[PDB]
RNA sequence: CUCGAUGUUGGAUCAGGACAUCCCGAUGGUGCAGCCGCUAUUAAAGGUUCGUUUGUUCAACGAUUAAAGUCCUACGUGAUCUGAGUUCAGACCGGAGUAAUCCAGGUCGGUUUCUAUCUACUUAUUCCUCCCUGUACGAAAGGACAAGAGAAAUAAGGCCUACUUCACAAAGCGCCUUCCCCCGUAAAUGAUAUCAUCUCAACUUAGAAUACCCACACCCACCCAAGAACAGGGUU
């Protein structure tokens, strides 16, 4: 799944984000104990020439069965204590991420589809 | 001759 | 010289024969189905710190289950074709810890076994059987031999524990045996990808004892505890036991009353000795599962 | 390591192992016998089998035609296959091919076996014929067994 | 009465039976206390394995 | 890698005498009662099959002489017949061979 | 008649009385649910249980790839591309947290596995959810659309065009060159599909699954 | 000692050991209110990250983590590996020198042998989330420790019903199981020394087992989820 030094779209409608630069995102760190990042775990990001983390929205590997797959990776910005950067996010998402609402309601509440 | 053994 | 029984007769000779050792074995079967018609042993009830008898089974195969949350749980399937005790041991005839019962497992050919085994299957009534294993058992739980164990012996809600032989693979490499980093492949590596590599230091001048090299792996008598019981079905004998367990399909098992400290003292709910169908006032259900069981043919499941 | 693997390999790969064994099958079909390393007929007696079993189908099924003329390149035998060793065994269902042992070869000691199909024309072979009943065990295997009869 | 056997001093604290079971980290030391409460008779019987002389007759 | 020291004759002795590398002594052989020549139990009489394969050989010339050359395979059954045998009613439609001796006492 | 493709069991080795049992079982639960028949290539609508979601319920509507698993673990792929992005879901059909199959639309494709959508043009998976079930009648042979399909370019994960997967629905006449599929064919390996102890006979088992499923439902 | 040859640095694999402890554990003191910290005693069971340039060990930097410990092992380990430095034969530059040639000056490149004879050997922890709790403590600010519940990572041992690489089976990226403590101190009564004093005074307290294996000439031959051979299981 996800892990150091992968390519990842940015989602979300922000201009740091959907901003054309001669190097796309790339993970360089997830914060967890093992190198990968599944749904629901935060990232950090390069953009630009600096970094700022993320929350992968989806993966194109195969989870849990009925839980979705994705054609290519998703991730969307957020600040450090889960201020969203983006205001939303016209594609759909899991459905997984609003067990976490406790943390990331503003996340679940920018979206509009779910799967 | 050549480091080595022998190169 | 030595010969076997198949040369020395006419083919209008083997099945009848075939069919006689058949008859017989299945009629022992259908005799000692029923122990209390015979003599039986005194019971006891349950007590704090006492044990069970477990016994030994066939693993079929594994399954998936749900619970009432929806969440998954992988299970195994094992088998109780005829498990009959065998002998009971005395503590200090033994001269152990603790009294020792014994298992058999699945009955095969009288033809392929030893004189002095085949006298004491006679002697004891039964046919021959696989695996003869030993329970550790205290002396109020002392069952006659002749007995069989049925899979009503455990129950839902129940841990427990499996003891069996692992899949045999025979010599294998460091790597797949013990789990080694290996070498990198390219970079110059001349004819070492999968080498242990060192083995021990300068100074010590030798190997240590238990230093890990290849060798044979599996095919071993390993364990795994704690699992836990999901369903029993009665007419087939099968018990359902969660996660996975050691060897390959159609092996002999043994299975146990979980040990652990949080899981030993939950024995009076249970039968101390084992389940007697005969003689109880009513017949247990074909299957029979666990209460956070989702159970087929109940209407799918719908929170709030 | 291998557990449940049917096949064995016999040659330089796949390819040259089905081969060999169709040479193998190509060969046997026409004599109704053939002697040969024990492996390798061991594993072309199903081979030959289910070529038997297709080749009932009759000449009418393209499959059966087109596998046939895979199998067997001398092109000859096929229309012998389908109008004589169907029709030979149309009323049996199994046991088409008798396998037997015998020694080994002369200066490479290999273990050979002549696989032969059944109903044949050319002579038979020395088979290891069972014990006679007017045997000593087998007249009283006979006697308790009449007993039981009577019995029952 | 191997078990109703008594040292001299503070012996049963101070001396100390030691062995390796061939392993890493098989270096093993029990006081004469414990090597006594798991086997009261390895203490005379190693007692008298080394007052013995070191050949094959000792055993 | 290389040796260091000779070995002794004593230990190559043992090595090259244990069980190991001696023989197998086999209680697995019998004596055919149609031949009277010894054979292994599993395996068939050598005599016996090579008589058999003779005959077969021959047999096989004589139908290659017959069909005369390759790819004549026919489409029916064939037969055998030896000096002092007429062919009979069940076998008329199925080939015949001609073969200059006579039955043996275990062909039919 | 028709067999579902998870009631025959593997070409592996083990006591029939295993597929008995877990046959017995996805009966006892055919009882309730309906499981509309469907090959690969169909389109179908899934509601399923969820406990969390707006009203604790999750549609989603796709083109099945594949149907995978034998026994209860059995399972069928969907995909469907909204939004530009393509999702994939694998339903295990006797959870107990779907709450019913629909199938809206039934045909079969020429390629059994139809894994390479993936690298297909998304307008072949972009299937609308709104749309509702094409009406068959109750009793006809099933509809087989012979088409074709367009692709991505050739940067790939797969590699389709090796003849080791015997697929048809690509279009590899424009998609690849004269050079590369005869360079493909190089992998051509006719001794698989003339062997003839490969292959599985079925007819016995699925004799025998019949005879069970019309005891088990009588009963 | 070794020049009738004891093969280097760093790195890869494997790691063994000491504790002068980096983390986790238990205690005393504090210029310790609490969270934070400093110091000292005991503790070596277990663990001790990934990358950027550099040959690099170190160092600087980025992101982390409970931690990113020191050292010995022929500066552990080249009959297991690499050869990037150092570096024979070639060459350029700066300098020395008439020149040949040289510079612990740099710079590009530059073959790493062995069929194993003997010894030896070859089956449980930790982080995080929730109540404790905005509680005690604390002017406020700040802000827990215990017990409990849950979900995870690592290490070990197993498995193929999903999924995946695949297809009569083997494997992971997938699934299941994993249970004990540690001794330094703080306390009672009380004598030498009649108070007192935790006791190298007698005494009272906080203080491993269990589990696994287990019988035996039928055994030519055949099969095997057993296996290099031998062996092992089955042949009803
Ligand atoms: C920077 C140096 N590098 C690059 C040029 C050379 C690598 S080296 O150290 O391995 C080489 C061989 C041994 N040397 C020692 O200085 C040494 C120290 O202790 C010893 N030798 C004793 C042994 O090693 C015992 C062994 O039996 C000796 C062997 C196998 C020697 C074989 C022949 N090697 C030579 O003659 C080498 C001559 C030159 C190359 C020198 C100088 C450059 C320093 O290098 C060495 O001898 C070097
Ligand atoms: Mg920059
Ligand atoms: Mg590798
Ligand atoms: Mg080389
Ligand atoms: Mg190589
Ligand atoms: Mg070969
Ligand atoms: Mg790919
Ligand atoms: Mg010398
Ligand atoms: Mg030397
Ligand atoms: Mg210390
Ligand atoms: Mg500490
Ligand atoms: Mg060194
Ligand atoms: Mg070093
Ligand atoms: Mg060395
Ligand atoms: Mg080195
Ligand atoms: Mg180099
Ligand atoms: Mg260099
Ligand atoms: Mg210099
Ligand atoms: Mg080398
Ligand atoms: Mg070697
Ligand atoms: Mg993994
Ligand atoms: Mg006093
Ligand atoms: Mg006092
Ligand atoms: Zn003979």
């Amino acid at each position: 799944a996800i892990q150091k030094m992968t390519r990842v779209r940015v989602v979300d409608n922000s201009a740091l984000g959907n901003s054309p630069y001669h190097r796309a995102p790339r993970c360089i760190h997830v914060y967890k104990k093992n190198g990968v990042g599944k749904v629901g775990d935060q990232i950090l990001l390069a953009i630009k020439g600096q970094k700022k983390k993320a929350l992968i929205v989806g993966h194109c590997m195969p989870g849990p069965r009925m839980t979705p797959r994705f054609d290519s990776n998703n991730v969307v910005l957020i600040e450090d204590n889960g201020n969203p950067v983006g205001t939303r996010i016209k594609t759909p998402i899991p459905t997984s991420l609003r067990k976490r609402e406790g943390e990331y309601s503003k996340v679940l509440a920018i979206a509009q589809n779910f799967v | 001759x050549t480091x080595p053994f022998x190169x | 010289s030595g010969t076997w029984w198949d040369e020395h007769l006419s083919e209008e000779n083997v099945p009848f024969i075939k069919q006689l050792v058949s008859d017989e074995d299945k009629a022992q079967l259908a005799s000692k189905l029923c122990p209390l018609k015979d003599e039986p042993w005194p019971i006891h009830p349950w007590e704090p710190g006492s044990f069970r008898v477990g016994l030994i089974a066939l693993k079929l195969g594994m399954m998936p289950l749900w619970t009432k949350d929806g969440q998954k749980h992988v299970v195994t399937l094992l088998q109780v074709q005829d498990c009959h005790v065998l002998k009971y041991t005395s503590k200090e005839n033994c001269n152990g810890k603790m009294a020792t019962l014994s298992v058999g497992g699945k009955t095969v050919s009288r033809f392929r076994k030893a004189t002095s085994i085949l006298e004491f299957y006679r002697e004891l009534g039964l046919p021959p059987k696989q695996t003869v294993k030993i329970f550790n058992i205290t002396d109020n739980a002392a069952i006659k031999p002749g007995t069989p164990l049925y899979a009503a012996h455990f129950r839902p809600g129940q841990y427990v524990d499996v003891t069996a032989k692992t899949i045999g693979k025979g010599f294998q490499g460091v790597m797949k045996r013990w789990g080694f980093k290996g070498q990198p492949a390219t970079h110059g590596q001349t004819k070492t990808h999968r080498r242990p590599g060192a083995v021990a230091t300068g100074d010590i001048g030798r190997v240590w004892p238990g230093t890990k090299m290849p060798g044979k792996m599996g095919n071993i008598y390993r364990t795994e505890y704690g699992l836990k019981v999901w369903r029993i079905n009665t007419k087939h004998n099968i018990i359902y036991v969660n996660g996975s367990v050691p060897g390959h399909k159609n092996c002999l098992v043994k299975v146990k009353d979980s040990k652990l400290p949080a899981y030993k003292d939950l024995g009076k709910n249970l039968p101390f000795p084992t389940y007697f169908p005969d003689g109880d006032e009513e017949e247990l259900p074909e299957d029979l599962y666990d209460e956070n069981v989702c159970q087929p043919g109940a209407p799918s499941i719908t929170f709030a | 390591i291998s557990h449940g693997r049917v096949f064995r390999r016999m040659g330089l790969g796949p390819e040259s192992r089905i081969h060999l064994l169709r040479n193998l099958l190509t060969g046997l079909v026409r004599h109704e016998r053939i002697e040969a390393p024990w492996a390798r007929v061991d594993e072309m007696r199903g081979y030959a089998e289910k070529l038997i079993d297709y080749g009932k189908l009759g000449d009418t099924n393209e499959r059966a035609m087109r596998m046939a003329d895979f199998w067997l390149t001398e092109k000859d035998l096929i229309p012998k296959l389908f109008q004589v060793l169907a029709p030979r065994y149309k009323d049996q269902t199994g046991g088409y091919t008798r396998m037997l042992q015998i020694p080994n070869r002369s200066l490479d000691r290999a273990k050979m076996a002549v696989i032969e199909y059944k109903g044949n024309c050319l002579p038979p072979l020395p088979l290891p014929r069972r014990d006679s009943h007017l045997t000593l065990l087998n007249q009283l295997l006979q006697g308790l067994r009449q007993d039981l009869r009577q019995s029952q | 009465n191997t078990r109703h056997i008594a040292f001299s001093g503070n012996k049963w604290e101070q001396k100390v039976y030691s062995s390796h079971t061939g392993y890493p980290g098989g270096f093993r030391q029990v006081t004469a206390a414990q090597l006594h409460l798991r086997d009261p008779v390895a203490i005379v019987k190693l007692a008298i394995y080394g007052m013995l002389p070191k050949n094959l007759h000792r055993r | 890698a290389a040796p260091k020291n000779r070995r002794t004759i004593e230990v190559n002795r043992c090595r090259r005498r244990n069980p190991q590398k001696l023989i197998k002594v086999k209680n697995n052989i019998d004596v055919c009662p149609e031949c009277g020549h010894l054979k292994q139990k599993h395996v068939l009489c050598a005599y016996c099959y090579e008589k058999v394969c003779k005959e077969t050989a021959e047999i096989r010339r004589q139908i290659g002489k017959q069909e005369g050359g390759p790819f004549k395979a026919p489409t029916i059954e064939t037969v055998v017949l030896y000096t002092g045998e007429t062919p009979s009613e069940q076998d008329q439609g199925k080939r015949i061979i001609e073969r200059d001796r006579k039955r043996p006492s275990w062909f039919t | 008649r028709f067999l579902s493709p998870e009631f025959i069991p593997r070409r592996g080795r083990t006591d029939p009385l295993k597929f008995q049992i877990e046959r017995k079982d996805m009966l006892e639960r055919r009882k309730v649910l309906h499981i509309p028949e469907f090959y690969v290539g169909s389109i179908l609508r899934v509601t399923t249980a969820d406990p969390y979601a707006s009203g604790k319920i999750s549609q989603f509507l796709g083109i099945c790839i594949q149907r995978s698993g034998r026994g209860l673990g059995a399972t069928f792929i969907l995909r469907n591309v909204i939004e530009g992005q393509g999702v994939e879901i694998c339903f295990e059909l006797y959870n107990p947290r779907v709450q019913e199959i629909q199938v809206v639309k039934l045909e079969k494709r020429l390629d059994d596995s139809l894994l390479y959508l993936r690298d297909a043009l998304p307008e072949y998976s972009t299937f609308d959810v709104n749309m509702k079930p094409v009406v068959q009648e109750p009793n006809q042979k099933v509809p087989v659309n012979e088409l074709k399909v367009k692709m991505k370019p050739k940067p790939w994960s797969k590699r389709w065009e090796r003849p080791n997967f015997n697929i048809k629905g690509i279009r590899f006449d424009l998609c690849l060159t004269e050079q590369q599929m005869k360079e493909a064919q190089k992998w051509n390996q006719p001794w698989l599909e003339f062997d003839m102890m490969r292959e599985y006979d079925t007819s016995k088992i699925e004799a025998a699954i019949w005879k069970e499923i019309e005891a088990s439902k009588r009963s």
